[PDB]
């Protein structure tokens, strides 16, 4: 039959057994992918200083991803965006890098549970029938709040490499992106 | 040592231009004895003039390379001031690569926000964003010798008679010595639309790039290199240019080009010959570049096109 990514089975390098023996549910929940032929996918975690809420504000502005992630030069939505789910966004990247363009739709806009999906349909890369979904955590350690903020993807491996080849990219990328969503939403927060 | 020399800089088919280069001629007084030694009575010799080029590929964004093109060649010249207030063959190798080394550190440190900046007191505060860097490969020119610092996959190539000498080597991760020493500081090197660092960057070595520190280093590789009587030019440029076109191709097209201004249309007055662009070298940088064009290179492309010949005369 069909196969299934299985990311519930290892705790995520950043997050702690604690942690997982909740987040675990959320991994089955929300990343979980129906994997295709010749497919790659990862989970990735990071921990963030803030609320929840504040996370979650920056992350759901699929219009504005340059806020919360590199290598963007420029986002372009519809004129009539109303950020429904369905919504297109055009990106160009900085220069330097094994791609120039990417083409997103907005797949799953959950603000009830604070998750965001997202698909890539187009543009000039080798990251093909990219999904990914980033889902936000909140914990009260006795007084102190903090996130964890949860982020996978499947994608196509790419003609000419390896599954190893493409986690090692994509990871890098993920892992930098969160790093700067660590940035943005501590710095929000005193 | 009058400084003859032309340029062109352009964006060609990208969207942005990120290529930046300076030239500064007479632009130091190099001393003495950085250079070489005394031998049998020249007491008035206690500088040579050091006239400066530098070209600087930015990657991600503009603001490093442009960084370079304002900022790197003054602090070459704190970090010789370092030596004039602190003061052998082997010795001068040492000391140039220290020289250039310490350079290069400092302004990828001011670029990441790490070493603080002069404020018209110092300023800590990153010039760009994480994810944007630059090659930088400089020359130093005087009338004893060329001194080259490279940091990327810039080029400067030394035409000595009838062979090509590169002076830099290209630093890309597949090299076997970058490969080796990326994987031991932990990193790895990916084919990804060629050799990349993390798969991501397609260098080595840079400046800025703070989001690939320590894989990406600034360190420069440095040539010391007596000047020859058999020396013709020296080239500059950014891989718009090598990408398309052979070491040997492009200096001896400089060269033809060089001398075929000069037999049509004699030198110029030698009073005038150091300020500005020399038009020999002008029309050999000029028909470079457009023969990068003419060859598809879709890439921002700068050169710097320098004639080592005191005279040309047919
Ligand atoms: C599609 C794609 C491929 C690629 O190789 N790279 C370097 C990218 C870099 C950035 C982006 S983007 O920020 O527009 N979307 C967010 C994002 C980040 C990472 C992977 C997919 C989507 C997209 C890509
Ligand atoms: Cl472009
Ligand atoms: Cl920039
Ligand atoms: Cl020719
Ligand atoms: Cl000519
Ligand atoms: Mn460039
Ligand atoms: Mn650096
Ligand atoms: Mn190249
Ligand atoms: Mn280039």
């Amino acid at each position: 039959r069909p196969t299934y990514t299985t990311h519930h089975l290892a705790i995520p390098s950043g997050v702690t057994q604690d942690e997982f023996d909740e987040l675990k549910q959320s991994v089955v929940e929300f990343h979980t992918y129906q994997l295709s032929q010749n497919q790659c996918s990862s989970l990735l975690a990071q921990r963030i200083r803030a609320p929840n809420d504040v996370v979650w504000s920056i992350v759901r502005r699929f219009d504005q991803p340059q806020t919360y992630k590199h290598f963007i030069k420029s986002c372009s939505v519809s004129d009539n965006f109303t950020m429904a789910v369905g919504s297109t966004r055009d990106v160009n990247l900085i220069s330097g890098l094994p791609a120039a363009t990417s083409t997103e739709r907005l797949d799953i806009l959950d603000d009830d549970r604070q998750v965001l999906g997202i698909s890539i349909i187009g543009g000039e890369h080798r990251l093909r029938n990219y999904r990914s979904v980033i889902s936000v955590h909140g914990f009260n350690r006795d007084g102190a709040i903090c996130t964890v903020a949860l982020e996978s993807y499947v994608v196509d491996v790419p003609e000419g490499n390896t599954e190893e080849d493409t986690r090692l990219f994509a990871d890098t990328v993920v892992k930098l992106n969160l790093q700067k969503l660590v940035s943005v939403a501590e710095s929000q927060v005193i | 040592c009058i400084p003859l020399w032309g340029t062109v800089s352009i964006q060609g088919n990208r969207s942005e231009m990120e290529d930046a280069f300076a030239v500064s001629p007479h632009f130091l007084k190099l001393p003495i004895k950085m250079l070489m030694g005394d031998h049998e009575e020249s007491p008035s010799l206690t500088h040579l003039t050091g006239h400066f080029f530098g070209v600087y590929d930015g990657h991600g964004g503009h603001k490093v390379a442009d960084y370079c093109r304002d900022r790197l060649h003054f602090a070459l010249a704190e970090e010789i001031e370092r030596i004039k207030d602190e003061l052998t063959g082997e010795g001068r190798q040492v000391q140039w690569d220290k020289v250039f080394t310490s350079c290069f550190l400092t302004v990828d440190g001011e670029i990441e926000g790490k070493i603080g900046r002069a404020v018209v007191d110092k300023v800590l505060e990153a010039v760009a964003s994480e994810t944007v860097g630059s090659t930088a490969v400089v020359a130093l020119v005087c009338s004893s010798h060329i001194v080259v610092s490279n940091c990327g996959d810039s080029r400067a190539v030394l035409f000595r008679g009838k062979e090509a000498m590169p002076l830099s080597v290209d630093h890309k991760p597949d090299r076997e010595d970058e490969y080796a020493r990326i994987e031991n500081a932990g990193g790895k090197v990916i084919q990804w639309q060629g050799a990349r660092v993390f798969g991501v960057l397609a260098m080595s070595r840079s400046i800025g790039d703070r989001y690939l520190k320590p894989y990406v280093i600034p360190e420069p590789e440095v040539t010391f290199m007596p000047r020859s009587r058999e020396d013709e030019c020296l080239i500059l440029a950014s891989d718009g240019l090598w990408d398309v076109m052979n070491n040997q191709e492009v200096c001896e097209i400089a060269r033809r080009r060089i001398l075929m201004w000069h037999k049509k249309n004699g030198a110029p007055p030698l009073a005038e010959r150091g300020k500005g662009i020399d038009p020999a070298c002008q029309a050999a940088a000029d028909y470079l570049s457009m023969l990068a064009l003419q060859k598809g290179s879709k890439d921002n492309i700068s050169i710097i096109v320098i004639d080592l010949k005191a005279q040309r005369k047919f």
